[PDB]
RNA sequence: UGGCACCUCGAUGUCGGCUCGUCGCAUCCUGGGGCUGUAGUCGGUCCCAAGGGUUGGGCUGUUCGCCCAUUAAAGCGGCACG
RNA sequence: UAUGUUAAGUGGAAAAGGAUGUGGGGUUGCUUAGACAACCAGGAUGUUGGCUUAGAAGCAGCCACCAUUGAAAGAGUGCGUA
């Protein structure tokens, strides 16, 4: 069924630590979990032992005894000893942050790349906590003496071991998986389409954005990208076909969404998966403009990228949902920054605009001469490049177009000087 | 080649014949080449 | 499928011979899943097949299910040695005998309803057949 | 065997003879002799050979065919002969013959060497051109096959060495943009 | 004969002075280099104000050894130390002088911008 | 990693290293091949194959591991954890 | 001894699945007014059906799929061109 749970937190000089006690309450709103209490403290530091104090406990205590609750859910990262002390003091199971959006992210990870990362961090996470969770069984006193015949080692030892080699096996299969996932990528590095990603905040409105440049550009449009409000719904990335009225061709990457607060155990998974945006060509940076702390999030937004290693990118910054803001217009460009409505024709049609026009910048005019009996072509002309006019000539057919540097140099033989 | 127990059709021109007692399938596409 | 409630929370696991007692029929479909041997049927193999065979038909025609997960199963875990009390209970399970229809459908031409039933078949760990009104 | 019970029609000129399960052929162009199991039979008259089947079953019906058929070809191979004709693409692909010495420069560091057995010629009519001829299938068909393995065709140009009753299976090199 | 940790005296323009011996190139097992052969190593010693600093990883060629060559006619030659110069990729010095005696077996390696810049070559 | 308690409590020496190896193949290198999202270069994957080969240091009692510098390559396991 | 089966050394070790192995039965279509397989010949005309496209001529795609001579001959089964 639902659990009940509570959920603490202390000021720990904060910015706000409002939003992020309201982003906790949906997070566990998003678990099957439901919140029958918060409790805070306006500490400026924070407790060694417990976390709160020593009368916050019995405070929590009486609340969850009162509320009955099964589980208490912290806002911020626990350490082993303030585990076992917070459980022995409060008779319950005590469960943090780092813990709730790893149980996130297991029930959602379909694909085993995902099931594979998520099993390694929460194995990573619960490494360091097995001591005192272990000593209760190994510190049983009473074991022996000299004995002549032994392990030679003492359990600790042992068991340290035998919880340090399964790590190296789960990780030694995340690398092969990685490695087999370069090979799909040798098609697309071996010619040179230019890859624009779409990055951002959590409900933002990139997958929208996607499947509306779909629809408006591909052949195969009817292969959509699911959306929803939810969380995160989207734990993967996407690449698609788009091609220009202009005929160019570029390609379209969707990735996953983040939240402020995000374990570093997870983030070495996130940047396996981000690999793709890393090297892109362009980047777009979808942000929420209706949320009043949209602000806050595009910093944190570049915390992440600044930490799985994308840099120097040219970043377009898109700013959604113009639709729900009143009196403004939309969509308009100012600077490196796009304000526009992501379920609309004429913002997908701008934002297409800007992108073709920070792209495709080498694609200049040059004229051909086309024998007619030698044809073949022109065909290739009007399939891979926007042409103006072509003239029927005696001689052949004259087309004036404008092409990559590729393209003149292949057809270096039909231009026609002036 | 692919050599896998389930060695079955993966187009209409794939043919199912055998050679020296195994089972394989031949067909004009080289990547529908199995043997049992 | 789990039972809303239960009188006891530990069961015996019982036996399975002999031919079923009833549902050997195709009763309100025009196609059905037979067993041929017999086996336990947990849930989770129940939910995969009928995901399977409902997928396939694009969410046409209908499907029932003539079997419950009435029983429950309990566990020890590793490290714990013989004696001390009973397990705890970790899933659900129906015993499925010999002649058992399983799964029906209707509302689909020959060719769907049998490819249906071919790969909800492959989801289960019993050998089976399938019958036709 | 439909074709077990065909009749073979000797030619003029030719003369075939059966010492026990032994055949011999002989003719314009050559001499051949070769063995077949006891289990079948064969009649012999003026100008017609008849293999006959003791028995319906599996391998017997299948000998009864592939004796019959290999008789037919040992008797054409003597009267009219057998040749098989190979094709050279690409640029710089060379054939050429010193005496009984067929050369061919077919893009490695060194020429390819090769000298035919008894009863097979090799003919050059032009310098990417090569006509096996002999009377005997299998050699003939072995020969030209063994030229051919030197440098077989390649799906993205079709350059090498190829039947005229060849289609090459054809691939693009560069696809996706 | 120069295997790993034995020390040598640097012979060229370049900041370095004294070079302890890191790798002997040129095979999995190989344990000696003689003259004419080039080492991995790091700089132990240096001149202030030079090109190569104290504790850098570069790679050198043994110019004369105190146990030194055989040559093909019968002779022998050997020398009071064991000298190195500090090179490139190439095998080009990354100094602009060399000092002392070096043996004539740099010109069958193919080093040949050491063996025009030394005062003598034995 | 465990379960059981069948030989040994009128004694079956217990970790790591050193010396000396030997065997399996689910092959790390080298040899032969099919498919490729195999143009070339560089690769990926599977099939055959156990003939030979398969590094020196810093830290830690450590096995393991991380790092430095190499190599064609720095395989994984059994033999009372030989 | 009699009548059959198996070609794996199955017999003399192991499952889900996969398969023109082989034997025995039971139904059903066509055929000496000529069946199945090969060989010879034809396989046509309005017409490049309309739309779309720079094109689209049976064979990128959408909507139609008629008529004539005639033994039949698709507004086309696949390859191929741009
Ligand atoms: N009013 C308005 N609503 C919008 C606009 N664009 C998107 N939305 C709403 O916001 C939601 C965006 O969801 P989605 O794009 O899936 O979020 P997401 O970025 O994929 C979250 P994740 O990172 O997990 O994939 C949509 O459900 C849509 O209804 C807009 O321009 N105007
Ligand atoms: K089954
Ligand atoms: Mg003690
Ligand atoms: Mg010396
Ligand atoms: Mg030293
Ligand atoms: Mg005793
Ligand atoms: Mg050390
Ligand atoms: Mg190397
Ligand atoms: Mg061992
Ligand atoms: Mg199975
Ligand atoms: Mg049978
Ligand atoms: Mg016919
Ligand atoms: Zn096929």
């Amino acid at each position: 069924m639902e659990k009940k749970v509570l959920i603490v937190g202390i000021s720990q000089k904060q910015k706000d630590f409002d939003y992020s006690m309201e982003e906790l309450a949906n997070l566990a709103a998003a678990n099957n979990m439901e919140v029958v209490g918060e409790i805070r403290q306006n500490i400026d530091r924070e407790n060694r032992a417990t976390y709160v104090g020593k009368g916050k406990v019995d405070e929590i205590k009486g609340l969850a005894e009162m509320q009955d609750a099964r589980l208490i859910i912290f806002n911020d990262e626990l350490s082993p000893s303030q585990i076992r002390n917070l459980e022995e003091a409060l008779e319950l199971d005590v469960m943090d942050r780092t813990g709730l959006i790893l149980a996130i992210f297991a029930n959602r990870a379909k694909t085993k790349e995902a099931q594979l990362q998520v099993q390694i961090a929460k194995l990573q996470y619960e490494l360091p906590r097995i001591f005192g969770q272990g000593e209760d069984m190994d510190q049983q006193s009473g074991k022996g003496g000299l004995s002549n015949r032994g392990s030679g080692e003492k359990k600790i030892e042992t068991d340290r071991r035998t919880i340090k080699h399964q790590i190296r096996h789960l990780q030694k299969e995340l690398d092969m998986l990685v490695d087999d996932r370069e090979v799909r990528r040798r098609k697309r590095k071996k010619n040179e389409i230019p890859v624009v990603s779409l990055v951002g905040y959590t409900n933002a409105g990139k997958s929208t954005t996607m499947n509306g440049l779909v629809r408006a550009y591909s052949e195969t449009a009817d292969k959509q990208v699911f959306e929803k409000d939810m969380l995160f719904a989207t734990l993967e990335t996407s690449v698609r076909e788009i091609v220009l009225p202009d005929n160019k061709q570029f390609l379209l990457t969707d990735t996953v969404g983040f939240v402020s607060k995000l374990p570093h155990q997870l983030v070495k998974a996130f940047r396996s998966t981000l690999e793709e945006a890393r090297d892109a060509d362009l980047l777009i940076h979808v942000v929420d403009y209706s949320d009043p702390h949209y602000k806050t999030m595009m910093k944190t937004t570049e915390e992440t990228l600044k930490v799985v290693g994308v840099e120097d990118v040219p970043v377009i910054y898109a700013y959604n949902k113009a639709d729900l803001l009143e009196d403004e217009m939309y969509p308009k460009q100012t600077g490196n920054t796009i304000i526009f409505s992501a379920r609309e024709e004429e913002s997908l049609e701008f934002l297409t605009e800007v992108i073709r026009k920070e792209l495709f910048a080498s694609y200049e005019k040059a004229t051909f001469l086309i024998p007619f009996e030698a044809g073949q072509v022109v065909a290739y002309l009007n399939e891979h490049a926007d042409i103006l006019e072509t003239e029927y000539l005696e001689n052949g057919t004259q087309i004036v177009a404008e092409v990559s540097p590729a393209d003149l140099q292949k057809l270096a033989e039909y231009q026609v000087a002036e | 080649m692919k050599v896998r127990p389930s060695v079955k059709p993966m187009c209409e021109k794939c043919k199912v014949i055998r050679r020296k007692g195994k089972v394989m399938v031949i067909c004009e596409n080289p990547k529908h080449k199995q043997k049992q | 499928l789990v039972p809303k409630r239960v009188k006891y929370r530990r069961e015996f696991r019982g036996n399975m011979r002999g031919r079923a007692k009833g549902g050997t029929e195709v009763a309100f479909g025009e196609y059905g899943l037979q067993a041929v041997e017999a086996s336990w049927i947990t849930n989770r193999q129940i939910e995969a097949a009928r995901i399977a065979m409902t997928r396939y038909m694009k969410r046409g025609g209908k499907v029932w299910i003539k079997i419950f997960p009435h029983k429950s199963y309990t566990s020890k875990p590793i490290g714990v040695r013989m004696g001390k009390g009973k397990g705890a209970p970790e899933g659900w399970v129906s015993p499925v005998k010999r002649g058992k229809i399983m799964f029906e459908i209707a509302g689909v031409p020959e060719d769907v309803a049998r490819e249906a039933l071919r790969l909800a078949a492959h989801k289960l760990p019993v050998k089976t057949k399938i019958v036709k009104r | 065997s439909r074709i077990g019970k065909k009749t073979i029609v000797i030619p003029a000129g030719v003369t075939v003879t059966l010492n026990g399960s032994t055949a011999t052929v002989k003719g314009p162009k050559g001499e051949l002799v070769k063995e077949f199991n006891p289990e079948i039979t064969i009649n012999i008259e003026g100008n017609e050979i008849n293999v006959s089947r003791p028995t319906d079953n599996k391998n017997h019906r299948a000998l009864h065919g592939t004796t019959r058929a290999i008789l037919n070809n040992m008797v054409v191979g003597v009267s009219e002969g057998y040749e098989k004709k190979l094709e050279l693409i690409g640029v710089g692909y060379r054939a050429q013959k010193q005496g009984d010495k067929l050369v061919l420069n077919v893009g490695y560091s060194h020429p390819v060497e090769f000298v035919a057995p008894k009863g097979v010629e090799i003919e050059v009519p032009a310098n990417t051109q090569v006509i096996v001829k002999g009377y005997n299938k299998e050699h003939v068909g072995e020969l030209a096959a063994n030229i051919r393995a030197v440098r077989p065709p390649e799906p993205y140009k079709g350059k090498g060495i190829r039947y005229e009753g060849e289609h090459v299976r054809r691939k693009e090199g560069k696809t996706g943009k | 004969m120069i295997q790993q940790e034995s020390r040598m005296k640097v012979a060229d323009n370049s900041g370095a002075r004294e070079v302890l011996t890191i790798k002997v190139l040129g095979g999995s097992g190989r344990k000696t280099a003689n003259i004419g052969d080039v080492v991995v190593c790091t700089v132990k010693q240096a001149t202030p104000g030079g090109v190569v600093k104290k504790g850098e990883v570069v790679k050198a060629v043994i110019v004369r050894t105190k146990s030194g060559a055989r040559r093909q006619d019968g002779s022998y030659i050997k020398f009071d130390e064991n000298a190195c110069v500090i090179i490139r990729d190439d095998k080009s010095p990354r100094g602009t002088r060399i000092f002392g005696p070096v043996a004539r077996e740099l010109r069958e390696n193919n080093f040949m911008k050491i063996v025009s810049l030394a005062p003598e070559v034995l």
